[PDB]
């Protein structure tokens, strides 16, 4: 400051700071930026959900926030077109084919640990606009003098007192010396509480007993305490080895360090794996108000999905009464395999509204002075209530975080009062009455700033939308834990201060069901996140293998590769308020997002901008890894018997079923001993069994007792209860990994035809056909090997069967200059373009034909459940050969309309085998002789009739022999 | 989208203390609302003689273009939605040789809607001319004119649904404004300003919300074409058009339904598995439906329309009610007659069980366009009994087109290709086969309220305000002709594609397995349609709207067969094309004395007239040249013969059979439950050819717990409260059960019943199972019944997988059926109304099928026309090739005119006239020598009486449309072509202010 005394400019800089700070203070009260104009009223959320690269991709703007029947399908189509030269049917012509492969994406609550750390801070980076005016920008001078002209004392006489005890209470918990906790000014803590609660009661789809049994409630209908709302959990279920995918990666990794909430959420999920369960009733109970070392869990799983759980109590009236019933949230399993979690309005909260009105707040309680929330007493209550326990709240996801944030603010039982509603209200909270008045009014009114809001909006959007693709043959991705912070609920300006009644553009009530905000929050996580899965699919290890170092294991081999991971560079971080510190293992998502859609990077879409600026870091080690919960470990079609990694990939089987993307690529049970790095290809997997303390006769686990023992598939389990088996497989070249599809549809190139040579990964002309051959043999259905001379580590023979796509052409492990493709089973059978796989194998070898791909892929929203028919139209092997050049022949060539002869096309690329006796061999002694002609017999009997109208009868008949008796000679 | 709307970003600043004007009144967007009318109303009066200029059956109408500023305003708001760029417009351009044929068939074509199949023929009197020469002096024998009519029956395809339209909302100022109405209600005002009259308030806003489902906006272009399909379907039903009936009565009265294959006093032939199940149904009097043959021996079933499509709805289902995710379309206001028609189209949903045409009636409902007449947009419902007859039924189409497609005139024509693609040529000759085709359906993804748009824009009256006029009918009957003209182009093209596969692709029989024979023919088509689009990347543009796979459309087949520019048939963006379904399921005849077919030696050398006379005097179905029990007979080795494959073992027909005894547990429970229905349901009508996989997949789905299969079992009395699970029904394997096996009465005597009840698809429907679940399960049941009928009769229960079923396997390869040959004969005659057109030249001594100097046609049509002519005279012309085969043209071993395919060079040797009215046409005298036979044709279109027609057009009604409306202004003033339209407000900025209240925070003093 002394120096700036002495700079020619120095005195101006000083006059100016002082002068601006002095005028800005005088009238804090008329300060807001929400109401400036129609977009930046209602927080600049008009247009976020669909960027323009993405509109092109075709996702509709209904927004992907689960509604009763919503599925998102990413399906790419390609249309390969082979120009066949020495056909086996008459000598030229080309043969277009067309197919489509469909991904599945899920969106829902993301389970990986939430690292939210909540600390009151005192700063004006977010806070509120009234607060912003209130403290001068740079010159530190007491302001209460000025502030008082503008705020009655009862608020500020009282608030400060709230700020004193609240400080003491936190000093209670961390035993911090209390100099070092600070009174809050930050409002990301609030923006988050009211925002989280809204993007839960509006996003979710609610089951009202409108009558008789459960029903849906229309976009416009009351939510009674008794509304099951189920939130789609970014999970998938099935049959075959992976019962659920994808689990949190880390639940699986050998030492967990999990919290209380996950331990009763992961066990809940695992019981959900048995091939016959439907909705695991997790009830939590019995939690005392000193502390929580005593809460009984119980699991009752009823084996149908819709008998989801129920409680006898309307909204609890004071938390201690709310406590007794205890908090129970069921989990149920889907249609379309989206594991849906269901919960009840009574649960999220307990009834704050203890309205006390318009007099100086009493010695100890919080009061919210709400101006002109008329009859929204119920919508308000839901927004601002200590969660049912009001203490340690055991909801599985964000709610648990929201409850924790609420709990930082007040001890169990600080009774909150509402003023400006008459003495009571009902809880009905019909929705807009929720978002019209309730979340929008609530934040605009308190002058709470865009910046607090984009942060809450993106953070929620981040822990309600982690979208991970559905590959069930292998896992998905292990959606990584995100590190974020937020200050508690009390807020200087929001909590005890007056409600600021003036609007600027769009008016609080005229905001409908907040589709803009709600879709906007939901979309942002999915689009940004999708690249990360998509990015993972797109890029992998160059040589197809992942190094393993000695005793290893997959979690551990996971962090060693990280040392060699590569990511794009962030750029222009103006928006994040110096919360910009790294670990070099945390790259914000929007590191990836730039990679895929490169186009987002110049700052023209909030979706990229909003995301990178204030978007939780995540963590990036475990992201390669996949975890899924499998039925048993050690009898899996593909345990590649450890040794192949030892000697080398003598064989690899990729076998792609009739319809889906998926490849059940092979893995090497991956704690396998040795003295040096041996390069694995292509997947390293690890099976683990965890056993958890047993239930009392009914359903007891005490939360603390819950202790998990890692053991492996070679350690004995008769002792230790088990619940599920964890398998995590890490992989390099994403072939037949559901993502590959995710990578293609979204990053991948589209709508320009490019020949096999350009697509293929091989180098010389010669070994570019061999790959193009290897796949085209694999479409029809007859396995095809590409065999390599043993040197290098590539795995001696790679064979694939089944319906492969061309971009998949791209990912097949090299092939150069040693190796020719050999067909494993040559049995010739009817097929679709060909028959007798070998003639094909010769066909490729001659440069007879080339196949040029073009494909266009669209991301889609499917809202109504649809049925599809896959027809493989397929020619015979008996009579594929025969049909001998119909067109050189000069009789056919002459009964066919001319172009036909002219155009290039053909039904088949290569002819088959094995025709049965070859002519109409009927032993003579079967040809009767036509009897001699009768000359004079009139022909009205045989000459064809001519058109007359009507229809008349057929007389035929039979008798039905008793069916039962023949059913007796059996079928069929 | 990339940018927030321009209207939303703009600010009041710069401001000043003196900026009095209210917010609403600046930041108001620039709109100049009235938009000039753009098109011309009337056909034009001739200037001289004052006689109205005529274009047939035609109504042309005027439509609002919108002012430049106003579309810009609509745009700032719709930042983030995708509306298809315009579909291209192209006439169909054909090759030169085919150009002349397509023009002629097109010129007049008049269907004659007899018993469930479209009818056309050109009556033709032709003078056979025999040309031969003596040393350079010509000779001619033309004794008499044959009078014969070529009839081309067009029977509808078998439809099934898979592919659902992608969500792009077809582009209209009805669609653009719907998109705003959805975005404004949902995402609160301030994603748009109040966008309609009546959307201002709230309690207007709430009533619009509760109805209109969330993803719910404009796809008329797709919902229109499926409506067109079903009314055209309903036009075959209640054909007379003097029919007057109640809707229940219409459902109950039994018209013939158009089943697969021809049937003759002593044989049936070439009928699909569905047809063979229904043949037993007719034969054994167990079902209520009787199989009957229309003239020429064609095939038909006599069920009630209710019975085919509509069975399995419990009494919850009627009238496409609100918030069921269905389409819910707006009815214009008209006499109950028309309102009752729209109600009856999508009566309690009727799923696709195919009678040949039952399909068409079904199609509207499955895609979910389900008109509503209740509820505030569309007029008061019309009483149970309002008798819509074919006149009010046509009105509905007429209006459907005027208000769908916004008078765009690409989409409306584009519909015709899809409607034309649904119709085959029929099968008449007694072993047709050669029919491996089914139109696969799309169901629209996007559901939006029909009356929501109309109620929200009605300023005065509370009802949907589109008004029917007597001009919609002129459009209806005009469109009926446009369909009637385009169908001849489609049906011709399809035949050519079939010929292309038949001649050239390799088709062969092993063990006389017909389906496997047919399946190959389907594959070739499937590859002769994919090449038509003509690039890899243009297909993706043509796809954009549809998200079934790229299954190529059925008329793409016609585009290949036909001259082949693929833009005209389904455009680069063509909402709702139907792709190809594998409907090839069999041939399968049967006889009066169940028997196989005798094979007749004919020995080739020494053509004698008397052996050929005897053959003509033989019967039409049963003679078959080669017996293929053991051998694979390709048409290169065996041209032109029927290969009669003998009765069908258990073994062929495995991928079809639905009773088997291999089931593991708690699928044993499900399958026993299915069998018990099958054995009991008197009166079931079959057409769904359920395979072994359909029941496999159904029982797998039914066993595993999903909420749907779970609720089903709790409904139907299995598995919740079941104590007799284990033993009661898991060891009950049929061939236990007592008493009657086809009657619902279960004694209290009976021992061994599965469960002591029978559920019909009303209770199962009244315990709430999707109409899809109950239908498919109920469909399986009916199929198992269917199949029970065949097993009983069959040589055995297929205990052995070579056990002989009662019917046949006989395929006529190297032969075109009567339907295909009549199709060529009809088209061939239209080009030869005047000219001679010598047909067969040098009948002996070169190929029959030849192309030379002047043709005007390929050369199938030349010999095809010749066949149909020799049919109606009395001729049996045998074409015998050196090698080993011999087949006739005119009359045949099949019966009636059937030209033989030339994979082997055919040469004529002798003609045999059945009966002698000694005034023959010189042909026998030209085969001794070798000469050319010129055929001077005179044809007369098969024009029926008014009370059986596809389209009646009103030639006089051009008096109405001609004049061009206009409002000539007297007393000067200025009225340009400008009418008012909608307008919208836009966002604007409103600055709000709460009524001041004092609590005890605020400063006051």
């Amino acid at each position: 400051a002394t120096q700036m005394q002495q700079r020619d400019n120095g005195e101006e800089t000083l006059a100016n700071i002082k002068h601006s700070a002095r005028s800005e203070l005088k009238d804090m009260n008329v300060s807001g930026l929400a109401g400036i104009n129609i977009q930046a009223g209602g927080y600049d959320l008009t247009g976020l959900s669909l960027t323009d690269e993405l509109i092109a991709q075709g996702l509709s703007n209904v927004g992907l926030l689960p509604f009763e029947h919503s599925r998102v399908v990413l399906e790419l189509a390609e249309a390969i077109t082979v120009t066949a030269n020495n056909t086996d049917m008459g000598g030229s012509g080309q043969y277009c084919e067309q197919g489509a492969w469909r991904a599945w994406l899920h969106v829902g609550l993301n389970m990986a640990k939430h690292h939210v750390r909540i600390r009151s801070s005192a700063a004006m980076d977010f806070g509120t606009h009234r607060m912003m005016a209130c403290d001068p920008a740079s010159l530190d001078a007491s302001t209460i003098s000025a502030m008082s002209r503008n705020v009655t004392t009862a608020t500020m006489n009282a608030v400060s007192r709230e700020m004193k005890a609240m400080k003491a209470l936190a000093a209670g918990r961390s035993r911090m010396s209390q100099s070092d906790i600070a009174d809050n000014n930050d409002c990301r803590g609030f923006a988050f509480g009211v925002l989280s609660r809204m993007v839960m009661h509006n996003s979710a789809r609610r089951h009202g007993v409108v009558n008789g049994r459960l029903q849906e409630l229309g976009e416009n209908d009351a939510s009674t305490a008794d509304t099951y709302l189920t939130w789609e959990l970014a999970c998938a279920h099935g049959k075959g080895e992976v019962a659920i995918t994808p689990v949190p990666a880390a639940w699986l990794d050998p030492e967990a360090q999990l919290t209380g909430r996950e331990r009763v959420f992961s066990e809940a999920l695992a019981r959900l794996v048995d091939p016959d369960v439907g909705c695991v009733h997790v009830k939590i109970d019995g939690v005392t108000q000193n502390a929580a070392e005593n809460a009984r869990v119980h699991y009752a799983t009823r084996p149908d999905p819709m008998s989801w759980l129920d409680d006898n109590t309307g909204l609890s009236a004071d938390s201690n009464a709310g406590r007794i019933s205890g908090e129970h949230y069921t989990l149920w399993k889907g249609r379309h395999s989206k594991v849906h979690l269901t919960i009840q309005l009574k649960q999220l909260y307990h009834r704050m509204s203890t309205t006390a009105a318009t007099a100086e707040p009493r010695a100890d309680s919080i009061v919210y002075y709400l101006k002109g929330f008329e009859g929204l007493g119920a919508c308000a209550e839901f927004l601002l209530a200590n969660s049912r326990f009001g203490h340690h709240s055991f909801l599985p996801g964000v709610f648990g975080v929201t409850a924790d944030v609420h709990e930082a603010a007040y001890a169990q039982n600080q009774a909150l009062f509402l003023a400006g509603i008459g003495d009571r209200m009902p809880p009905a909270t019909f929705t807009k009455a929720q978002l019209a008045t309730a979340t929008y009014a609530l934040m605009r009114r308190y002058d709470i700033s865009e910046r607090t809001c984009h942060f809450a909006i993106t953070t929620i959007g981040h822990m309600v939308a982690q979208t991970a693709v559905r590959d069930l043959n292998n896992g998905s991705l292990s959606p990584l834990p995100f590190r974020v912070n937020l200050s508690p609920f009390l807020v200087q300006g929001v909590q005890f201060w007056d409600m600021n009644d003036t609007e600027g553009s769009v008016s609080v009530h005229d905001m409908g069901i907040g589709k803009e905000l709600l879709t906007a929050t939901y979309a942002l996580g999915a689009m940004a996140s999708l690249a990360h899965v998509c990015e993972q699919g797109g890029t992998g290890e160059e040589m197809s293998a992942i190094e393993v170092s000695r005793f290893t294991d997959v979690h551990t081999v996971a962090t060693d590769l990280f040392r060699k991971v590569v990511m794009t560079e962030l750029g222009d971080l103006k928006l994040r308020g110096s919360e910009v510190t790294h670990s070099s293992q945390e790259a914000l998502f929007a590191q990836k997002m730039k990679a895929v859609w490169s186009s987002m990077a110049e700052g023209s879409t909030r979706l990229y901008n909003l995301n990178q600026a204030y978007g939780p870091f995540v963590d990036v080690q475990l992201a390669r890894i996949r975890s899924s919960f499998v039925r048993d470990i050690g009898a899996s079609r593909q345990m590649m018997d450890a040794s192949a990694l030892i000697k080398h990939a003598q064989n690899v089987t990729y076998d792609w079923p009739q319809n889906e993307s998926g490849c059940p690529v092979q893995f090497i049970a991956l704690p396998v001993p040795s003295t040096i790095t041996h390069y694995a290809t292509p997947a390293i997997g690890t099976e683990r069994w965890f056993a958890t303390t047993r239930l009392n006769a009914a359903g007891s686990k005490v939360i603390s007792e819950i202790r998990w023992t890692n053991g492996l598939n070679s350690d004995d389990r008769a002792g230790v209860h088990v619940f599920a088996y964890g398998r995590s497989t890490i992989v390099s070249s994403p072939l037949g990994c559901a993502e590959a599809m995710a990578a293609m549809v979204i990053a991948g190139e589209h709508k320009v035809v490019r020949r096999h040579t350009s697509i293929a990964r091989a180098q010389s002309a010669r070994t570019a056909n061999i790959v193009a051959g290897a796949v085209l043999g694999a479409r029809n259905g007859d396995m095809m090997t590409i065999i390599r001379p043993s040197t290098s580590v590539a795995s001696s023979a790679v064979h694939l069967r089944g319906y492969i796509p061309m971009a998949a052409m791209n990912m097949l492990p090299i092939t150069d200059g040693d190796c020719d493709l050999v067909v494993a089973d040559t049995r010739t059978r009817p097929g679709r373009m060909s028959t007798s796989p070998e003639a094909h194998r010769r066909g490729v070898l001659a440069s007879d034909y080339h196949v040029d791909i073009a494909t266009d892929g669209n991301i889609r929203h499917v809202a109504r459940e649809v049925y599809t028919v896959a027809d493989i139209p397929t020619v015979s092997e008996r009579v594929s050969g025969l049909a001998l050049r119909p067109y050189e022949r000069s009789c056919v060539r002459d009964a066919s309309t001319l172009h036909s002869m002219l155009c290039g096309a053909v039904p088949l690329l290569y002819g088959g085998g094995e025709p049965m006796k070859l002519g109409d061999n009927t032993p003579v002694t079967n040809r009767q002789a036509l009897r001699p002609p009768e000359y004079n017999r009139n022909p009205a009997l045989r000459m064809p009739a001519r058109f007359q109208m009507g229809t008349t009868a057929c007389a035929f008949t039979k008798a039905l022999g008793d069916v039962r008796a023949q059913m007796e000679l059996r079928e069929g | 989208m990339s940018a927030p709307s321009d209207q939303s970003q703009e600010t009041r600043s710069p401001t000043s203390v003196g900026n009095t004007v209210a917010a609403d009144v600046q930041t108001s967007v620039h709109d100049k609302p009235t938009g000039e009318l753009k098109g011309s109303d009337g056909t034009g009066i001739h200037e001289a003689t004052g006689l109205p200029i005529d274009k047939r059956g035609e109504v042309p109408t005027v439509q609002l273009e919108r002012t430049a500023e106003s579309i810009a305003k609509m745009m700032d708001l719709l930042r983030s939605e995708k509306f298809t760029a315009a579909a291209a417009d192209a006439k169909l351009m054909l090759q030169q040789e085919f150009q002349n044929i397509v023009a002629c068939a097109k010129n007049a074509p008049q269907m004659t809607v007899n018993a469930g199949r479209f009818y056309l023929g050109c009556n033709s009197t032709t003078a056979i001319i025999a040309g031969d020469t003596a040393d350079g002096y010509e000779i001619e024998y033309s004794g008499k004119r044959i009078e014969g009519q070529c009839v081309v029956a067009l029977e509808p395809l078998t439809i099934t649904l898979s592919g659902s339209t992608s969500s792009t909302q077809d582009n209209s100022d009805s669609a653009k404004l719907f998109a705003l109405a959805v975005s404004q209600v949902w995402g609160g005002a301030s994603t748009v300003g109040i966008v309609a009259p009546m959307l201002q308030t709230v309690a207007q806003e709430q009533t619009f919300r509760a109805r209109v489902e969330r993803d719910s906006g404009f796809q008329h272009h797709a919902a229109l074409t499926t409506v067109v399909t079903t009314i055209v379907g309903w036009l075959m039903h209640v054909g007379d058009s003097a029919a007057k009936r109640s809707r229940d009565g219409w459902l109950d009265h039994q018209t013939d339904f158009a089943v697969k294959g021809m049937l003759t006093p002593h044989i049936a032939s070439g009928m699909d598995w569905a047809g063979v199940q229904t043949y037993s149904a007719s034969a054994m009097e167990t079902t209520t439906d009787r199989v009957r043959a229309d003239y020429a021996g064609r095939m038909v079933v006599h069920s009630t329309l209710r019975k085919q499509t509509l069975r399995s709805r419990g009494t919850g289902d009627t009238t496409e009610t609100e918030n069921s995710g269905r389409y819910l379309l707006a009815l214009p206001k008209c006499d109950a007659g028309v309102a009752a028609a729209a109600l009856a189209l999508t009566w309690g949903k009727p799923k696709l069980g195919g009678a040949g045409h039952a399909n068409l009636t079904a199609v509207m409902s499955e895609a979910g366009v389900g008109y509503i007449t209740g509820v505030n947009g569309t007029r008061a419902t019309p009483h149970a009994d309002t008798v819509f007859g074919r006149e009010e039924l046509v009105y509905l189409l007429g209006f459907a087109l005027r208000h769908m497609a916004d008078a765009q005139e690409q989409v409306i024509r584009n519909v015709l290709a899809q409607v034309a693609s649904l119709f085959r040529p029929a099968a008449c000759s007694a072993h047709e086969w050669m029919n491996v085709h089914g139109a696969l359906m799309p169901k629209v993804s996007r559901p939006m309220n029909e009356p929501a748009f109309r109620e929200v824009w009605n300023v005065a009256n509370s009802s949907s305000d589109l008004q029917m006029i007597d001009r919609d009918k002129l459009n209806g009957e005009h469109f009926l002709r446009q369909l009637a003209q385009q169908i001849t182009v489609n049906c011709t093209g399809t035949a050519m594609a079939i010929y292309q596969a038949v001649l050239a692709g390799p088709t062969g029989i092993t063990d006389g397995d017909t389906t496997r024979l047919q399946k190959d023919l389907y594959h070739h088509l499937f590859q002769y349609a994919t090449t038509t689009y003509a690039d890899g990347v243009q297909v993706m543009q043509a796809n954009t709207r549809m998200a079934n796979k790229m299954v190529p459309p059925v008329n793409a087949l016609a585009a290949w067969g036909l001259g082949s520019s693929m833009d005209s048939f389904t455009g680069p963006h063509c909402a709702y094309y139907f792709g190809l379904a594998d409907a090839a399921d069999g041939c399968f005849y049967s006889t009066t004395t169940g028997r196989t077919l005798s094979v007749y030696a004919v020995d080739v050398n020494h053509t004698s007239s008397d052996s050929y006379l005897a053959m003509a005097q033989l019967e039409p179905g049963l003679i078959a040249t080669a017996t293929g029990t053991g051998s694979t007979i390709t048409t290169n080795v065996e041209a032109a013969g029927v290969v009669d494959g003998g009765l069908v073992t258990e073994g062929h027909v495995s991928l079809y059979t639905t009773i088997s005894a291999q089931w593991n547990g708690l699928q044993r429970e499900v399958y026993n439950w299915l069998l018990w229905h099958a054995c009991k349901t008197e009166d079931s009508s079959h057409a769904d050819i359920v395979g072994a996989e359909e029941v496999k997949s159904a029982v797998e789905w039914l066993s595993s717990n999903s909420v749907e299969a779970h609720r089903f079992r709790s409904s139907a009395g299995l598995g919740a409260t079941e104590a007799a699970g284990s033993p009661g029904r898991r060891a009950w394997r049929l061939h236990h059960y007592d008493g009657q096996i086809f009657s619902n009465v279960i004694a209290d005597t009976e021992r061994h019943p599965y469960m002591r009840r029978l559920y019909t698809p009303s209770e199962l429907r009244d315990a709430r199972n999707d109409l899809f679940v109950v239908d498919r399960i109920w469909k399986i049941v009916m199929a198992m019944r269917a199949q029970l009928m065949l097993i009983s009769v069959q040589e055995d229960g297929g205990r052995h997988q070579h056990s002989k079923h009662y019917f046949g396997e006989a395929a006529a390869i190297g032969v075109m059926g009567h339907g295909f040959t009549n199709l060529f004969a009809y088209c061939a005659s239209t080009v030869h109304g005047g000219r001679e057109a010598r047909l067969i030249s040098n009948c002996t001594d070169t190929p029959m099928y030849k192309k030379e100097a002047n043709d005007l046609v390929p050369p199938m049509m030349k010999v095809a026309q010749l066949s149909t002519l020799l049919a109606h005279g009395g001729a049996w012309c045998n074409a015998v090739n050196m090698g080993g085969n011999s087949t006739s043209i005119g009359l045949s071993i099949l019966g009636d005119g059937t030209m033989p395919l030339q994979t082997v060079p055919w040469t004529v040797n002798e003609i045999t006239y059945l009966s002698e009215e000694g005034a023959r046409h010189g042909i026998e005298a030209i085969i001794d020598t070798n000469g050319s036979v010129s055929v001077k044709v005179k044809m007369t279109m098969l024009e029926p009486r008014q009370r059986f027609c596809l389209y009646d057009d009103n030639k006089t009604s051009s008096y109405i449309t001609a004049q061009e409306s206009r409002t000539a202004t007297y007393v000067t003033l200025k009225l340009g072509g400008t009418k008012n339209a909608n307008t919208i407000s836009g966002l604007v900025a409103h600055d709000y202010k709460l009524a001041t209240t004092i609590l005890a925070s605020t400063y006051d003093k």
